[PDB]
DNA sequence: CCCCGGGGCCCCCCCGGC
DNA sequence: TTTTTTCGGGGGGGCCCCGGGG
């Protein structure tokens, strides 16, 4: 904990103010409007991993209370005990008592509330209803099916979308400026493609790419560096494998798959996922082809998830694709 | 800003039984009980945000007048309601001597009683029977099945139903006139449609829309309240072509940040409540959905699994 | 044993100080500097703030080269302090960039040495200035009477209401089984100036506090024979126990009046 | 006296009489036992895997390995449930069967084995090389029955404390063993003895016990009926000798187990009658078999192979039967209530036959 | 009791099994994981090690890599106080994660000694290593999410697994992912040859390559096979070279003649003959997985079968392998597979 | 120096979806 | 016309033993 430069990039680049949260303009604008006019309701933030929920709520707490927000809000997460007794005693005491420092309202942040038991959620209902005049609740979740309907009825919901491309590009530009790094356009495209809308993945991969350069001061990060550090297949490899499967005999396809995998030690799961993404754009005459492709590839993925024999699984992928595409003729 | 605006669900909480919309017969019966007296042991069950707690509190207030503080004992899930509590505190309250008007009794309001343990409910039986001459019990719950049969036998069952769109519109218009809210017919229609009979949700959504955009129209309402994903799932499952279902899955659910577990659970529920389709077909689809749900629970929460589930459902429906 | 060396001539004083607020907070940062030791902690419910100060007059010897922050779990510290006899001097020892604190109990008469080490913890707490406020009312009364009143009233209700009016202090509790009210008036006896009750009022006040927090606070009565209560509307209530060199302060937030 | 299967069990590597190549490999392993890795012996049941393991232990340490005692160990679960474990111990090795604790087998791995692993040997057990033995051997019987969590717990225990203990596991099949465990063990195949070797062993027992034999063909028939199981062949020889006043004739019939006869009767009934009432009676028979400690997997295998030996069935029926047997054997592997899967298999077979 | 004097670490290691004896001791002894080892080495000077998720197939060098990294980072003396290792052999319930892991993560880093600061980098944080993290329950994993982020300034987490899908999505998001590749004759031959030379093992040309092919991505299995072959050669005491046939015999690979007989029986198509042959075959104790792998190799690579036959047999083999992976009866599954192939 | 009140563990018993 | 498995949470009965009072 010497300096901020000894931290992982995911934590080192955590937004400190609402102005640094990207890709959530609608939610940020709405919550800022609520806070400015003192019309903050009970909030629920539902979204996938690494979209800015915790960052946004902490930034909102800073906006409301200032630099000393930590002593003016009650933050509980999955790493803490949040049983029914905790709800009855600690949350109830915090919600029904005035602030020690200031004279403002009180904020309770139940991060990862989807991990809370049903009994505690039920106990929270009357606590929320009874102390609304002076207390507000913020719930954060990735899975809404774990939240009781009663709790959902009492909260205003905001959905955090997967981060758009433009927000990721702007944050990457900021990180490159801070770190004195060069990123090629194709490298940025590949990084955004592999991120799948998660900023944490982008930051971790960028840190690994920087660590992979011999001389980061002048060396530039190319798509080759990204693929090498992440150990992911290149688009050319996927295209070649798919072409061999769809246009060559069994021996040639098997040899091509083995050679492509052994060239860089690729994983079969990555090849399957990339081929599925490519095939999703194909215009197929017969629906049976798509049905068989999806079912067989899902079965192969599930089997791979439990281990098994890699060679048999690869041959199964080849055979499944060939058999499914055999239906396009008639 | 350290100020807080009082929520309209609290600012406009009904204070008398006359201000409660919906369930006309039940509210009329409660009004008659309040006017006459001799309140019996009662259990009120219904769905969230329809006016059960409001009804019970209004009844108690109008029945007991100035003696509300001394003659009402309110316990909810946020309080301790164990066997010791039932055996000591509730029993003491029942045995308490309190002079009341000729036809009034002390009231114990056990809100969210469906969360009480079996032992406490068993202990309540003799307390209710012995001191019925001075104390009466009111239960409010979401699931009446959770109340043990011996308690149900001693109580009067007053079941509440979902509020119709007319009652919701009436209450919303009253609140709008009180608050001077600019609105349009499409906005109110969208609010009512998204509320789904939950008055608290409708009022909260209206207040949020007014705070965020001012004008309550369809555009702002949808900007605040998202389209219910169960309806999107229902559209996905009833699509004619597998391509359309896959497109819906990829664009309206997967790219909107909905988790695979949520999607599969919603699909299971929607298929269960899909009366338009034959029961056997629904059972086959439920089997496939269960297979996919187990796979997701094992950790394979990918879009390919959901696509395969949709393909298998399409094959079944062919 | 180079940077920080602070010797309590009596090892029981530090044990009493820790016991005064060990049931209120668990993780505490002790800041030691040339003019003594300070500490501030906030309860988990964030309703009570504990502030301890010990000057250099409270140590037989005290040496601190540079300011040092020691994060401790009060349960472990109390466990360690319970292993020392009442007739042994207690030396606190810490070095540069410390990961531990050394507690050394010495009995020169018996030539007995007992050295314990307690691992430090990383606590991200910044000392929050307790800005001085001109309180409406300020009173002082013997700690034993306040403890007795609090304990008696806690049996009836979980909330105790304190009303300060001209020439009168009233503690009221209302509960399921009944109610209670204790009324005291400022009284001075020159013969024994330790049972006196002193009050200075500028604006009458009425504030309700949780009974459990008052029960925790009254545990500091073992440190001082008197307790000073400062109350003012729209501000936390201050309960101060004065030590020989320093003090122990509790800031308790009142309950919302609604 | 002791049964002939036990009285004539070899006690040394040089006393083994079948699978000479395996004997040579084991002798090579025991030549320099200081760096011996963990061993996993896999093979058909009743072949001599435990006998060979004990012989290898005797070669490494000495005859004292056969001085076996039985102790009892206590275990406590998270719910304060007291469990007893029977441990077979020797001055040089321990024997444990964690499957006796069922789902609690993990505890035995987490506490007992670990406790032995952490304890360094301080007994001056001088070896052939002149230096005292350094490690203590632990045998895990029925290792294929261990739960996946116990196998996972075994991994770092094997890796970290290899200098203090060495594991010898014995299994009928390696299919239930997780890949990390197989990676950590030296795998040793134990082939079943040939018919000639079984006949030689049986003739040796006969001449040692002074049993009248009309011809040597009876021993060959016994070996053939045993299907390569030496324990079964020896026990069958003893049973036949007892049933014929220690005088075996060329017409003496092969004695079959009671459960085998019940399964054959069930197969005949299934082939003859295919209806719901027949299914109910089959359920009754299955319950009777299961109540008396007949494993479900054994029942399924025996039923499948008995059905496949029926002469009235055609190729399609047999193919369907084997497919259903595979599916329902997987179901049994992934299930709890065995009767459910057995009834499903019988119903599917009944449908296919019609 | 006579008692035995304590044995030095060097001689103790010299008498260990080859897998433990030749475990990498520093980051330079890891053979074919440069894409991650280079990044980990760069962290030695950057001193900003992130949370790590090592995932890969068995015996690829994950535990060795983490141990070597911790040693290189801290030194033999400071390593113990800076490391908290929990594996599948320890209780790791939600209570443990909430209390013990959190308490260790919140602790101040142990003060390095003067010698340690002169020699080793000694970064200002400790490391928690959750080996076999895929065995932890979902709730226990969820309990780590905010603990990882809150105390990143003094603690870094390393999770090691074989099946990445068993790690919940939030944790995988929080961790920088390192995939460990399978070790084959093209990337691990140098290490195996070095081990063979250090042990003076005499092998024919291609024997080590054959061992690595048989191991199928697991270097631990290859080293164990090499040690077994060396022991056999030493016991024989003839001075001859190890051969591929001996390696196959030690590895349980079915002889080619038996495979040809099985293939001919399948080609015949007679159910009874196949059943009798399989009954005789299962008495040899051959592992069903090896038989299925060899059948796959024989059939997929054979040029005498058409596309449709290969398409069907690939799915048949995949189904049989999946069923075997669940711990099923080998005899029944093998017979079913052979019959189904015979009916193609 | 001995008895009584009340905090803290220890042990066991039942649920788990909409 | 009768009666089973596992974690985790919650509840509830039972002591145990420190502290404080007499
Ligand atoms: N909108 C964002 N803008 C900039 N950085 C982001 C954003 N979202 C996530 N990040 C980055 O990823 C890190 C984690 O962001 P979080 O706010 O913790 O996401 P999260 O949605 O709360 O994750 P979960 O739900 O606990 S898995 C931040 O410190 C940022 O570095
Ligand atoms: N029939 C109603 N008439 C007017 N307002 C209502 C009505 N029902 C609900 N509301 C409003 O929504 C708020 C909450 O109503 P509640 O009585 O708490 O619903 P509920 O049935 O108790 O919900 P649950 O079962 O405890 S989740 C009230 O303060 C009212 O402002
Ligand atoms: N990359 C490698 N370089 C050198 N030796 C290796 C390598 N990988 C495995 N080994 C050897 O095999 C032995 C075991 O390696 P491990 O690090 O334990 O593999 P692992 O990935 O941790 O196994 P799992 O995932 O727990 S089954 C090492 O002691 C080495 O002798
Ligand atoms: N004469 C002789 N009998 C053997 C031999 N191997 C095994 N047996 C006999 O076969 C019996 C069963 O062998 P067992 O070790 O239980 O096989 P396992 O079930 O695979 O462990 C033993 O009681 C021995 O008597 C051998 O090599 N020679
Ligand atoms: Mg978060
Ligand atoms: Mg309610
Ligand atoms: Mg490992």
């Amino acid at each position: 904990k010497r300096s901020k430069e000894n931290l992982p990039w995911v934590e080192k680049y955590r937004p400190e103010t609402l102005d640094e949260v990207y890709g959530q303009n609608e939610v940020i604008t709405t919550v800022r409007k609520f806070v400015d006019e003192g019309k903050l309701p009970h909030l629920l933030f539902y979204g996938p991993p690494g979209t800015g929920k915790t960052s946004t709520i902490v930034a909102l707490a800073r906006e409301i209370y200032g630099k000393n927000y930590s002593n003016m809000v009650l933050e509980l997460n999955a790493s803490d005990d949040r049983g029914i007794d905790v709800v009855r005693n600690q949350i109830k005491d915090f919600a029904s008592t005035r602030q020690i420092f200031s004279k403002g309202f009180k904020l309770i942040i139940l991060d990862e509330a989807d991990a809370m038991t049903n009994a505690a959620q039920n106990a929270l209902r009357r606590v929320i209803e009874r102390y609304t005049k002076n207390t507000r609740f913020c719930v954060l979740a990735n899975y809404a099916h774990k939240l009781t309907p009663a709790l959902l009825s009492r909260c205003t919901r905001f959905r955090f979308q997967p981060l758009p491309q433009e927000a990721i590009e702007r944050r990457i530009a900021n990180v490159l400026v801070h770190e004195k790094l060069k990123l090629s356009p194709n490298a940025e495209k590949a990084l955004i493609e592999l991120s799948n809308g998660d900023m944490r993945r982008v930051l971790n991969v960028l840190q690994s790419c920087k660590a992979t350069l011999d001389n980061p001061d002048e060396d530039e990060i190319s798509d080759d560096v990204i693929y090498e550090c992440c150990g992911a297949p290149r688009p050319s490899d996927l295209k070649a494998v798919l072409k061999s499967i769809l246009e060559d005999d069994w021996g040639t396809a098997h040899y091509t798959l083995n050679k492509v995998r052994s060239a860089k030690g690729l994983a079969l799961i990555d090849l399957i996922e990339g081929i599925v993404k490519i095939l999703e754009d194909y215009e197929l005459q017969n629906e049976e082809t798509r049905v068989h492709l999806l079912t067989k590839l899902a079965d192969i993925e599930y089997s791979i998830s439990k281990g098994g024999n890699d060679q048999i699984q690869g041959s199964a992928v080849i055979g499944a694709i060939k058999a499914s595409f055999e239906n396009e003729t008639k | 800003t350290l100020s807080l605006q009082l929520p309209w669900v609290e600012k406009y909480r009904p204070q008398v039984l006359s201000d409660i919309v919906g369930n006309k017969e039940t509210i009329d019966r409660l009004q008659q009980i309040a006017k006459d007296g001799n309140m019996p042991h009662m259990i009120i069950s219904g769905m969230p945000g329809i006016g059960k707690t409001t009804s019970v509190h209004c009844l108690a207030h109008e029945l007991l007048g100035r003696s509300y503080a001394d003659g009402v004992l309110e316990l909810n899930a946020s309080d301790d309601r164990g066997i010791d509590v039932v055996r000591n505190q509730i029993k003491h309250f029942a045995q308490k001597k309190l002079h009341l008007p000729p036809g009034k009794h002390k009231i114990v309001i056990l809100d969210e009683a469906d969360s009480m343990t079996a032992g406490a409910q068993q202990a309540l039986r003799r307390t209710m029977e012995l001191y019925s001459n001075s104390t009466r019990f009111a239960f409010a719950c979401n699931q009446s099945n959770k109340i043990i049969e011996p308690l149900q036998s001693r109580c009067a069952i007053l079941r509440y139903s979902k509020l119709s769109d007319e009652d919701v519109l009436k209450r919303l218009l009253q609140i709008i006139k009180l608050e001077d809210v600019k609105y349009t017919n499409d906005g109110l229609e969208a609010i009512i449609f998204t509320a789904e009979g939950d008055m608290r949700q409708a009022i909260n959504n209206l207040q949020s829309t007014v705070a965020g955009h001012g004008l309550v129209n369809a555009d702002n309402v949808f900007k605040i309240v998202d389209s219910p994903h169960p309806l999107i799932v229902k559209k996905m499952l009833l699509a004619s072509n597998l391509e359309d279902s896959i497109q819906i899955l990829r664009t309206d659910l997967w790219k909107k940040g909905y988790s695979s577990i949520d999607i599969v659970t919603t699909s299971f529920r929607v298929t269960k409540n899909l009366a338009q389709v034959k029961e056997s077909v629904r059972l086959e689809m439920i089997k496939e959905i269960g297979l996919t749900h187990m796979r997701i629970l094992e950790g394979v929460g990918t879009y390919l699994q959901l696509a395969s589930m949709l393909a298998k459902i399409h094959k079944l429906n062919n | 044993a180079s940077m920080l060396e602070a010797k309590f001539e009596e090892a029981s004083l530090f044990k009493r100080i820790i016991d005064g607020f060990k049931d209120c907070v668990q993780l505490v940062n002790f800041q030691c500097k040339e003019d003594g030791i300070i500490a501030q902690a906030v309860d988990d419910s964030r309703v009570l703030l504990v502030s301890l100060e010990i000057g250099v007059e409270a140590f037989q010897e005290y040496r601190c080269d540079h300011p040092v922050t020691l994060g401790m779990d009060l349960t472990s510290l109390s466990k360690i302090l319970r292993c020392g006899n009442n007739t042994d001097t207690l030396t606190l020892i810490a070095d540069n960039t410390p990961d531990s604190i050394i507690l050394l109990f010495e009995d020169t008469k018996k030539d007995r040495i007992a050295e314990y080490s307690l691992k430090l913890m990383d606590i991200d707490a910044d000392f929050l200035k307790i800005e001085e406020l001109q309180y409406d009312s300020t009173l002082s009364l013997p700690s034993s009477e306040f403890s007795k009143i609090v304990r008696d009233l806690s049996q009836l209700s979980d909330s105790i209401n304190i009303m300060i009016t001209k020439e009168t202090i009233k503690f009221v509790a209302d509960g399921d089984i009944g109610s209670g009210s204790v009324i005291i008036k400022p009284f001075v006896d020159m013969e024994h100036p330790e049972t006196s009750i002193k009050l200075e009022m500028d604006q009458p006040v009425d504030l309700t506090f949780g009974a459990k927090y008052l029960l925790d606070i009254i545990k500091g009565s073992s440190l001082s024979d008197r307790v000073g209560i400062r109350l003012s509307s729209e501000a936390p209530a201050l309960f101060q126990f004065d030590l020989k060199s320093g003090f122990l302060q509790f800031f308790l937030a009142p309950k919302f009046n609604d | 006296m002791s049964l002939w299967v036990d009285k004539y069990r070899p006690k040394s590597l040089n006393a083994l009489s079948h699978n000479e190549e395996l004997t040579n490999f084991l002798k090579s392993l025991s030549d320099q036992p200081r760096d011996l890795p963990h061993l996993l012996l896999y093979g058909p049941n009743g072949t001599g895997k435990k006998t060979r393991c004990m012989a290898l232990l005797e070669s490494i340490f000495g005859p004292g390995v056969y001085r076996l005692k039985i102790d009892v160990r206590q275990f406590v679960t998270a719910s304060n449930r007291k469990l007893e474990l029977n441990v077979v111990s020797s001055p040089y090795h321990l024997e444990i069967t964690p499957s006796d604790m069922g789902n609690n087998d993990r505890i035995v791995i987490q506490e007992l084995l670990k406790e032995v692993a952490q304890m360094e040997q301080v007994d001056f057990q001088d070896s052939k090389d002149g230096l005292a033995h350094r490690y203590k051997c632990v045998i895990i019987n029925e290792a294929n029955s261990l739960t996946k969590d116990a196998q996972a717990a075994l991994r770092r225990t094997m890796e970290k404390y290899s200098k203090n203990i060495r594991l010898i596991m014995v299994c009928d099949s390696m299919s239930p063993i997780i890949a990390p465990i197989k990676s950590r063990c030296l795998l040793i195949r134990c082939p079943a003895p040939s018919d000639s070797e079984i006949s030689t062993i049986l003739s040796d027992v006969v001449t040692n016990e002074r049993i009248q034999l009309e011809t040597k063909d009876i021993l060959k028939r016994i070996a053939q009926a045993s299907n390569g199981n030496l324990r079964v062949s020896l026990l069958m020889l003893e049973s036949m000798a007892l049933n014929n006043e220690l005088a075996l004739k060329s017409s003496s019939p092969i004695i079959k187990p009671d459960w085998i006869i019940v399964i054959h009767k069930l197969t005949r009934k299934i082939v003859k009658e295919r209806s719901v009432n027949s299914l109910i009676e089959c359920r009754a028979v299955l319950y009777d078999l299961l109540a008396h400690c007949i494993p479900a997997n054994i029942i399924l295998k025996e039923l499948t192979f008995s059905l496949l030996d029926v002469e009235t069935l055609n190729t399609t029926n047999k193919s369907s039967i084997i497919e259903y047997s595979s599916v329902f054997d997987e179901r049994l592997s992934l299930g709890n209530k065995a009767i459910f899967h057995l009834e499903g298999f019988i119903a599917k077979v009944m449908c296919c036959l019609d | 009791k006579r008692k035995i004097s304590k044995l030095a670490a060097e001689q103790s290691l010299a008498q260990q099994p080859w897998v433990e004896k030749y475990r990498p001791k520093n980051l330079d002894e890891v053979t074919a994981q440069d894409h991650a080892v280079t990044v980990l080495k760069k962290t030695l000077k950057s001193a900003n090690l992130p949370h790590m998720l090592f995932y890969g197939p068995p015996g690829t060098g994950k535990t060795s890599t983490i141990l070597a990294l911790t040693k290189e980072l801290y030194g033999p003396d400071l390593m113990k106080s800076r490391i908290l290792e929990l594996n599948a052999s320890d209780e790791r319930g939600i209570s443990i994660v909430r209390e013990k892991v959190k308490n260790f993560a919140r602790l101040t880093v142990s003060k390095p000694s003067k010698h340690d600061l002169e020699n080793y980098p000694c970064p200002p944080y400790k490391i928690i290593i959750l080996d076999e993290a895929d065995s932890m329950t979902a709730d226990a994993q969820s309990a780590l999410r905010r603990t990882m982020e809150t105390y990143s300034g003094v603690t870094r987490f390393c999770l090691i697994c074989n099946y990445v899908t068993r790690i919940i999505d939030p944790l995988a998001s929080r961790c920088s992912k390192f995939r460990f590749k399978a070790l084959d004759a093209s990337n691990a031959i140098d290490r195996l040859r070095f081990i063979s030379e250090q042990e003076n093992v005499k092998c024919d040309d291609g024997v080590l390559e054959r061992i690595l092919d048989i191991s199928a991505g697991d270097l631990r299995r290859g080293i164990t096979l090499l040690q077994s072959a060396s022991k056999g050669a030493q016991y024989l005491g003839d001075g001859k070279n190890i051969t591929s046939t001996q390696v196959e015999e030690l590895a349980g690979v079915v002889p080619h003649d038996i495979l040809i007989e099985i293939v001919e029986k399948v080609k015949s198509g007679d159910f009874d003959e196949i059943k009798k042959y399989v009954n005789t075959f299962m008495k040899s104790g051959w592992s069903a997985a090896s038989v299925v792998n060899q059948l796959h190799e024989y059939y997929i690579t054979n040029d005498n079968f058409d596309t449709n036959f290969k398409n069907q047999i690939s799915w048949l083999l995949f189904t049989t392998d999946s069923r075997l992976n669940n711990g099923t009866n080998e005899h029944i599954q093998l017979l079913n597979l052979l019959v189904k192939i015979s009916q193609l």
